[PDB]
């Protein structure tokens, strides 16, 4: 389909962001105890 | 609708004999007697009609016209085109050894 | 885009010698 | 005290995070100009008529470059070796397109980087150091001068400067091959040997001291973290890298006195690096490589070619190429 | 200079990593030895100091201390680990030979990293784009027509001189 | 291949005479045109005038001819133009003009028909590299 | 007065024509029983203006200003042709030689830089008929050849051109070679222009005058490669006449 | 401080035989670098103009004037990439020069045959040759022995004037350290670093 | 037409006779050219595929089939399908090599 | 310039995903 090329970045980019935030601060927690 | 015009020019007589409209200089050193004297000659006067219009250059000594006479058959005229006389390339086009 | 990208990753780097000279590690005597 | 001698004192303070001292004064500035002025040109120069001809080159980003091709590009050979300050055009539109930016910025560097060879003799004197640091890096300051003053200089034009460029970089190197044969001059040979055999004795030096660390932890540590910092004794046994390397070849190839193997790493990349900075330097007065062309011929007098003569072919192709629009007359004589 | 005009070698990034891991290698060997011979103790009351240092001696013959504050304050950064110091003298340099011989065997099928195609494709259509890229080309082109019918006799290589490629005069 | 005296005999006149020569002279004239003439004609081009070069062939079609050994001597004494009509030893050295090229001052005769057969000997060696110029470097 | 090379050199006053006073402003006899030429003709630019590209709705296109780039680079000097007196009594100028071309390049607003071979090459300029004597209110018109502005030898960055290089875009072996042609085939544009000569000095003495000029012709268009712009030159100018 | 100096005096006399005809005259020294390129020039524009060129309205390949060009204050120079050079300056060539630099007039009619002499004399012995000595550029063939007194002279003495400087900050450095009293190393016990406060 | 080899990204147009005597080429400097096509009066006969049967004389179309005649037998190319840029890629063959080597 | 498009988020990910592995590992040594 004639689609958005920006679409691929954007939804990786939505994707990986938030979710290496929460990894980041999850991995963290689990190295206290 | 474009070309170039110089290739296309050699496919003309240009491209077989001296082109006294057109031809470097540096050509006439080709044949015996033409350079440099009657070279700058031909060349000042250049534009002509027929090839033979070059024995009524003004102060042709008469071995002059002999010589010429013996070098009538390695001349041609073509038009004049642009690109080849324009700078000065008559008289330098750029190429040495 | 292209440029971007490029002046974006330099602009980086930039940031990164400011925090390694002056937010390093501070070395000690043991 | 007084002013001048609180500000003296903050000036040549050891408790500054970075050290100023006088060099320094001179040195902050003009590195400050240099790179500014660099950073935005890269960026976003116009293009810039290098070779006198009215033939623009495009070096920056936004016009169509890559970090690869991009450069800025040396000022035009209309100007040769004239100054141009800003204040010598009638625009900063006509400095940016006569190549203005390259003049600012290799003036400020050069004049920025003598200063940090002077700073480093500076802070060594402040901190009870002997004071030689400044004398290696005198090698890579005078490889600089090289490209960017001595070559146009000889030449007769800051046109053929080094470009401030990746690629710009590789025409230079190519040019310089082709106009004087500098694979077949001995000082940059030197020079080659100069950087290889750094390279050889820096992996050398390391793999023989990191062969003889001494064990300090175990096999889930970083060995690293047997080394504090600071700390009185070694961390690794020479006698053991001796006895190794002086294995490895002969016991007299082999350095056992720490001094004297540190002195020869300083002063062989050091040395080899004067040599060929040296060699771009003459160079630049058209003393120039080894020439063996047409050097053996036959009973009869033909030409028995050598390797020397396919490198003539080569620097030939590069010689009747470059600048392509410059050349009115046969001989390239500068 | 075969591989600079058949493989434009010098734009290719593995040959830029080994540049790097060279020249790279030379400095840390350079910076190294002048860091040490100038921040050595005084263990010997003469001129020579090398005499000041036997092999069995315990003790650091240089200050790792006062090097480390001249470079934190010349450079901004400097070494504080002896050890971790000597093993990146082992990796640079031997790390950059190691890419470079990868590069070489991209070369060794023609897969070269010989153009960009983006500037190509502007090249082509305006005739005022040019950049170094492409009179490095220029160059190459050179470099090939004229050291081909020797470099490569086996191939009978005949170029008449017309079709030489040459700038004006040269 | 060797230098032999097939190689070395080259027209003495335009009178198809001919003389030969020894490898001494061939390598006396070498020497000697080196001294005075190949600032300028280096392998048989002219670096001050690339039109004109030293080929037999060029030299067959000057007026008076060169591709002879008298020819090339007499130019030597009193060169010309290439098609005969001009002197022109006030810019090209010659015995005529040795007060101001002083490198012809102490040339025999001898000396220039060394060069002449140097020049006329060495295009049988060389074929297209004598005057052709870096094309055949 | 009688300056010198090393009274000028690096001042810019070498890219300035000579100049009449406030008071020539007299008058210099044409004897047309005889004949004359100029024996020194400058041109001075000192403004170029190039026409916009009025978009599809138009309305109309301005000559607008530009920056020189170029720097003292650009004037017509020691130009020489020979002053004929026709039979309407008209004066005409006909060049043979001199340094009759300048190339130039300007700068528009936005940043399009506008090459442009300034020059008066062949130039034919007459003056209006029965003129026995050049006054301050003479003028000359005429018109020049503008030939190509790199000539036939010039190769592009890709190695193309007429009189040489390469005839293909050869880094992109097997495209279509259809849509690249006006890049690949080099055209040598050779076009007229024209100026106007408004003599405002005399000086009857000497023989000197000095005016205005306005000329126009068409920038350079790259061998053929896009469309050349409208350019229009002001400045003065500076000549001597001498008994031929 | 001598060492200075005279580093200082090495690379002045290098730019003094590299540029200047007069202290050190080209009949004696062969041409400077820019005198030969053009020479170079003059030659060609003399050959050309006999042959018939009228070498004022030449325009080369570029649009830039194939023999003569404005420098970038307006004087009239020799053209190609000899533009460099416009500031040399010699005997043979000031005749040729009129207030607006060269003159078109004197080109046609005064150049005399001593010109073209010297101007193809010292074309052909550009400071140009290799260590070897052939002269020339690097792709010439071996023949012409000559490499110009100009080369040999400020090669050599900006390589003695470099390794001066090299030496001033080697004993510079070196006479300070000893009138400290640390030329021979740090004392352990009074370590001055270690009576410095940390940078952080 | 003397073939492309694989060193050259790039390679001139030179046609021989069944001897290798140089007949033909086309010239990048042509004021001294001597084997122009135009010189020459070269043609173009195809036989077999699309062309089979067909002649061409005038020199611009003969100059671009002798383009292609370096790289071997002449196909018909789609490249607006992929908006191909007309600069040659490697094959599995080359990419597997490369990778495991 | 016709550049490759893929290219930003390969050079994209090739910043970003070994950034990420890094940073994950330094702040959780800092918390322990
Ligand atoms: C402690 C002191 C610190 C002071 C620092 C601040 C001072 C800045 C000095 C800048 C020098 C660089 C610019 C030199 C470029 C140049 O054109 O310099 C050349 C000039 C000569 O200039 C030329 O001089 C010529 C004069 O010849 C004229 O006159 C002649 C007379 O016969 C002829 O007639 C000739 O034809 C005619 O042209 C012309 O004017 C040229 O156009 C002009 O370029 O030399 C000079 O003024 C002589 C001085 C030579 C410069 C010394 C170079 C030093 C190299 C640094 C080495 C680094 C070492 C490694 C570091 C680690
Ligand atoms: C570990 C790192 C390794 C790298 C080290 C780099 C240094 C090694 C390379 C240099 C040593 C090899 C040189 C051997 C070349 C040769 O046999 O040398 C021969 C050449 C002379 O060659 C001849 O030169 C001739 C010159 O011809 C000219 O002259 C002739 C008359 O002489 C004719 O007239 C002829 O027509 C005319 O063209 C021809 O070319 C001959 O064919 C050619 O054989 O020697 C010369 O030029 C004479 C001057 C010699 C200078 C070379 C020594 C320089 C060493 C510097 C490095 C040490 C410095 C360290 C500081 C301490
Ligand atoms: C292992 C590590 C690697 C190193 C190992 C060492 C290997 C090399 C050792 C070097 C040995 C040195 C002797 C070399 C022989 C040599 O030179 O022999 C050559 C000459 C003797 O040979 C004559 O050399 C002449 C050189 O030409 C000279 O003479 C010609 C004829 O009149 C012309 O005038 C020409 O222009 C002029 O240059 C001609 O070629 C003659 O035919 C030939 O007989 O000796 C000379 O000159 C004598 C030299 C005197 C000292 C000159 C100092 C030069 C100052 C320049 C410094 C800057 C250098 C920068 C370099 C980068
Ligand atoms: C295997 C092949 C090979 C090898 C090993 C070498 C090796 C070398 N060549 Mg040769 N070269 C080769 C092939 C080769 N070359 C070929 C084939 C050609 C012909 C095409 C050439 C043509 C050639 C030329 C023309 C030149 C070289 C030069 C050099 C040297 C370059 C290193 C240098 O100058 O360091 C010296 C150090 C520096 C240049 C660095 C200066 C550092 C400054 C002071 C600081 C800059 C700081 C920076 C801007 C900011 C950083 C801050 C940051 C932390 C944020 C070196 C000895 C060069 C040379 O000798 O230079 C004098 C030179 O000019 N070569
Ligand atoms: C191996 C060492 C060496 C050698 C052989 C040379 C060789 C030379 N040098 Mg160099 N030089 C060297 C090392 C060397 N140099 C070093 C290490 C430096 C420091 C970096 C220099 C710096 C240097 C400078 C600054 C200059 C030279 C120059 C020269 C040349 C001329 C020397 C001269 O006449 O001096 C001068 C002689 C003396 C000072 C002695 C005093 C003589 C008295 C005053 C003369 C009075 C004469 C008078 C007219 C007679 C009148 C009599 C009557 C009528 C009353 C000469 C070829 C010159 C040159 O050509 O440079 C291109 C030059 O200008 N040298
Ligand atoms: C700075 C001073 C200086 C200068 C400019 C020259 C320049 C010249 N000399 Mg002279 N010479 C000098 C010092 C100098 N020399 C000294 C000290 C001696 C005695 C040892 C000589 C002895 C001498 C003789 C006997 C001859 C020359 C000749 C020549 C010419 C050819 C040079 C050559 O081929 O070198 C070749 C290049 C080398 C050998 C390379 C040298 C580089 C060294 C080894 C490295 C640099 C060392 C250091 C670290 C810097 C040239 C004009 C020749 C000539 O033509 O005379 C008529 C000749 O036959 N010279
Ligand atoms: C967009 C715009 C504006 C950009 C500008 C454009 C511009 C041109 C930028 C482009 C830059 C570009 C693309 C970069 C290319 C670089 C490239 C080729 C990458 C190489 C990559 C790499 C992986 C190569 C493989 C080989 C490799 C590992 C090489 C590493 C080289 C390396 C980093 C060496 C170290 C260099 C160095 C300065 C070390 C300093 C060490 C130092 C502080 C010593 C001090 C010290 C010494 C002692 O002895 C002691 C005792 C102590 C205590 C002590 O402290
Ligand atoms: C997950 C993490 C993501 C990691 C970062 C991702 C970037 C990694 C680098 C990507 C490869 C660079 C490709 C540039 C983008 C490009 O256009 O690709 C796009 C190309 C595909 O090509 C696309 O194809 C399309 C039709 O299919 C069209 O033709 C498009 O024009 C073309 O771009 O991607 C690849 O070709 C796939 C990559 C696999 C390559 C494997 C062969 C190489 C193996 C050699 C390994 C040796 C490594 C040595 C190590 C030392
Ligand atoms: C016939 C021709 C004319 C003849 C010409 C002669 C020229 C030769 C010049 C001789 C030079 C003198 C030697 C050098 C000075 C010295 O020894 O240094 C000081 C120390 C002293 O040695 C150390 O000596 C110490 C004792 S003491 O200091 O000597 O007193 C000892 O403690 C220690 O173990 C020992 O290693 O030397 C070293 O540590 C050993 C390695 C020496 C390496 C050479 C030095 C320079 C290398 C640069 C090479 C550049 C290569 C370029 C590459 C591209
Ligand atoms: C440069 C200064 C030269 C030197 C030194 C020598 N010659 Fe020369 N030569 C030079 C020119 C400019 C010309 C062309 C003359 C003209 O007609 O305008 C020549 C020509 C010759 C010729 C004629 C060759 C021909 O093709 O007809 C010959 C035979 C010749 N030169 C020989 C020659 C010799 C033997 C020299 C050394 C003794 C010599 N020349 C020196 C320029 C220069
Ligand atoms: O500009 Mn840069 O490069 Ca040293 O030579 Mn001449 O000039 Mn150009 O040519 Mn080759
Ligand atoms: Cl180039
Ligand atoms: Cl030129
Ligand atoms: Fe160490």
């Amino acid at each position: 389909m004639e689609v958005n090329q920006l679409g691929l970045i954007a939804t990786a980019l939505f994707v990986l962001v938030p979710s290496v935030f929460l990894i980041i601060l999850y991995v963290q927690t689990e190295s206290q105890q | 609708e474009l070309v170039n015009v110089v290739d296309e020019k050699l496919g003309t007589a240009y491209g077989e004999k001296i082109d006294l409209n057109n031809t470097n200089i540096a050509a006439f050193i080709q044949y015996r007697g033409l350079y440099p004297t009657l070279a700058k000659l031909i060349v000042k006067n250049a534009p002509y009609e027929s090839v033979e219009d070059v024995l009524n250059i003004p102060g042709l000594t008469e071995r002059q016209k002999q010589i010429l006479r013996e070098n009538l058959e390695h001349f041609t005229v073509t038009e004049v085109e642009t690109a080849l006389v324009e700078g000065g390339d008559r008289y330098n086009n750029g190429l040495y050894k | 885009m292209e440029t971007i990208t490029y002046v974006f990753i330099f602009a980086c780097i930039i940031a990164l010698f400011f925090f390694a000279i002056f937010f390093r590690e501070p070395p000690r005597i043991t | 005290a007084n002013l001048w001698e609180r500000f003296c004192n903050w000036v040549t303070s050891t408790d500054n995070r970075l050290y100023v001292g006088w060099f320094g004064v001179i040195m902050i500035p003009t590195l400050l100009a240099a790179t500014i002025c660099f950073v935005i040109a890269f960026i976003a120069a116009p293009p810039v008529d290098i070779d006198g001809i009215r033939e623009p080159v495009s070096g920056s980003l936004l016009y169509g470059n890559n970090i690869i091709t991009g450069a800025v590009v040396p000022s035009s050979n209309a100007i040769g070796l004239h100054f141009y300050p800003i204040w010598e055009a009638a625009s900063l539109d006509e400095w940016l397109y006569n190549g203005g930016p390259y003049q600012l910025i290799i003036f400020h560097f050069l004049l920025g980087a003598s200063c940090y060879m002077g700073r480093q003799w500076e802070l060594s004197y402040r901190l009870g150091m002997r004071p030689w640091i400044c004398v290696a890096y005198s090698a890579p300051l005078a490889s600089a001068f090289a490209v960017f003053l001595i070559y146009p200089i000889g030449q007769g034009s800051f046109s053929d400067g080094m470009p401030l460029g990746i690629s710009g970089t590789f025409n230079f190197m190519i040019v310089f091959q082709a106009e004087h044969n500098i694979l077949m001059h001995p000082f940059h040979q030197l020079g080659v040997a100069g950087v290889f055999g750094g390279a050889l004795f820096c992996a050398m030096h390391g793999s023989l001291v990191t062969s003889s660390l001494i064990r300090e932890t175990t096999e889930t540590e970083s060995a690293n973290y047997g080394y504090k910092f600071g700390q009185e004794e070694e961390t690794y046994n020479i006698v053991a890298a001796h006895g190794y390397f002086g294995r490895l070849i002969f016991q007299y190839a082999s350095f056992n006195n720490s001094r004297s193997l540190h002195f020869f790493l300083a002063a062989w990349p050091v040395v080899g690096v004067w040599f060929t900075a040296l060699g771009i330097s003459t160079m630049a007065f058209n003393l120039n490589g080894f020439n063996f062309n047409h050097s053996v011929i036959d009973a009869k007098g033909n030409v028995i070619n050598t390797w020397a003569d396919i490198i003539n072919r080569a620097n030939l192709g590069m010689e009747v190429m470059h600048e392509r629009n410059a050349h009115n007359f046969p001989l390239d004589l500068a | 200079l075969f591989f600079q005009g058949f493989h434009n070698w010098t734009l290719n990034p593995f040959h830029m990593m080994g540049v790097a891991g060279v020249l790279g290698g030379a400095l840390l060997c350079a910076i190294h030895g002048a860091t040490v011979e100038n921040t050595l103790f005084q263990d010997g009351e003469g001129a020579s100091t090398f005499r000041a240092f036997n092999p069995t001696q315990a003790e650091e013959t240089y200050s790792m201390v006062t090097a480390n504050r001249f470079w934190s304050q010349i450079f901004g950064i400097a070494f504080s680990n002896k050890r971790w110091l000597h093993f990146f003298m082992l990796f640079v340099p031997v790390t950059g030979l190691w890419m470079s011989a990868i590069g070489v065997v991209g070369l060794a099928l023609n897969l070269r990293s010989y153009d960009f195609i983006s500037q190509e494709i502007r090249a082509a259509e305006d005739p005022e784009f040019e950049t170094f890229y492409t009179k490095n080309l220029l160059l190459n082109e050179g470099i090939r027509a004229w050291m081909a019918p020797q470099d490569q006799p086996h191939e009978n290589f005949v170029f008449p001189e017309e079709v030489l490629p040459r700038g004006n005069a040269l | 291949a060797e230098l032999t005296p097939e190689v070395l005999t080259v027209p003495l006149n335009s009178e198809g005479k001919t003389i030969t020569l020894t490898e001494k002279q061939y390598l006396e004239g070498k020497r000697l045109f080196q001294y005075a003439c190949a600032s300028c004609h280096v392998g048989g081009i002219t670096k001050t005038n690339p039109s004109l070069d030293l080929r037999t062939e060029t030299l067959a079609l000057a007026t008076p001819p060169r591709d002879n050994i008298e020819g090339l001597v007499d130019y030597m004494k009193n060169p010309t133009t290439y098609d005969g009509e001009q002197e022109i030893a006030e810019v090209h050295p010659s015995l005529r003009s040795a007060d101001i090229f002083p490198k012809m001052r102490n040339l025999t005769e001898k000396d220039l028909v060394a060069i002449a057969g140097h020049i006329l000997v060495e295009p049988k060696i060389l074929g297209d590299k004598w005057g052709g110029g870096k094309v055949y470097y | 007065q009688t300056l010198t090379y090393d009274d000028i050199v690096g001042t810019g006053l070498a890219n300035k024509c000579p100049t009449l006073d406030d008071t020539a402003r007299g008058a210099y006899p044409i004897d047309s029983s005889q004949t004359y030429r100029i024996a020194r003709l400058c041109l001075q630019p000192t403004t170029f203006l190039v026409k916009e590209e009025p978009k599809n709705k138009r309305q109309e296109a301005e000559f607008v200003p530009t920056k020189l780039v170029t720097r003292e680079t650009t004037s017509l000097d020691q130009i020489q042709g020979e002053l004929k007196v026709n039979s309407d009594g008209s004066l005409t100028f006909v060049e043979e030689d001199g340094i009759d071309f300048q190339p130039v390049t300007v700068q528009m607003a936005g940043g399009e830089r506008i090459p442009l071979l300034f020059t008066v090459k062949n130039l034919v300029a007459s003056t209006q008929p029965n003129v026995t004597s050049i006054t301050t209110s003479t003028d000359f018109k005429g018109e020049f050849n503008v030939p190509s502005y790199r000539t036939a030898n010039f190769l592009d960055p890709k190695g193309r051109g007429l009189a040489s290089g390469y005839d293909s875009a050869i880094a992109l072996p097997q495209a279509k070679e259809e849509e690249l042609a006006r890049a690949n085939v080099k055209r040598f544009s050779l076009t007229k222009g024209q100026i106007s000569l408004n003599v405002a000095k005399v000086d009857g003495r000497t023989g000197e005058i000095a005016g205005t000029f306005e000329s126009e012709q068409l920038s350079d268009d790259d061998m053929g490669a896009h469309e050349p712009h409208e350019v229009k030159i002001q400045g003065v100018f500076y000549a001597s006449i001498e008994p031929a | 401080y001598s060492l200075g100096a005279l580093s200082m005096m090495g690379f002045i006399a290098t730019c003094f035989v590299w540029f200047n005809n007069t202290v050190y005259p080209s009949e004696f020294y062969g041409p400077t670098g820019p005198e030969a390129s053009q020479a170079q020039a003059m030659t060609f524009l003399i050959r050309d103009q006999k042959l018939g060129a009228n070498v004022g309205s030449a325009q080369g390949p570029t649009g830039l004037g194939k023999y003569l060009m404005r420098s970038p204050t307006g004087e009239i120079i020799f053209g190609g990439e000899t533009m460099r050079f416009w500031d040399f300056r010699g005997p043979w060539l000031e005749p040729l020069r009129g207030p607006n630099g060269l003159d078109l007039n004197k080109i046609k009619n005064d150049i005399q045959p001593w010109q073209e002499r010297r101007a193809a004399e010292y074309m052909t012995h550009a400071p140009l040759g290799s260590l070897n000595s052939v002269g020339g550029v690097a792709t010439e063939i071996n023949s012409v022995n000559f490499v110009s007194p100009r080369s040999w002279l400020a090669t050599s003495h900006f390589v003695l004037a470099f390794f001066f400087l090299v030496g001033h900050l080697w004993h510079a450095g070196r006479a300070r350290a000893a009138a400290a009293g640390f030329e021979k190393g740090i004392d352990r016990e009074s370590e001055p670093v270690l009576s410095m406060p940390s940078l952080d | 037409v003397r073939r492309m080899p694989a060193f050259f990204e790039s390679f001139p147009v030179i046609l021989t006779d069944k001897n290798g005597v140089v007949k033909a080429d086309i010239p990048f400097r042509r004021a001294e050219s001597k084997y122009s096509f135009e010189q020459q009066g070269v043609t173009v006969s195809f036989y077999g595929g699309e062309l089979n049967g067909q002649t061409f004389t005038d020199p611009p179309t003969v100059k671009s089939y002798a383009r292609k005649a370096i790289f071997g037998e002449i196909f018909e190319f789609d490249t607006e399908t992929l908006n191909s840029d007309g600069i040659f890629r490697t094959s599995p063959r080359g990419w597997f090599t490369f990778a495991h080597a």
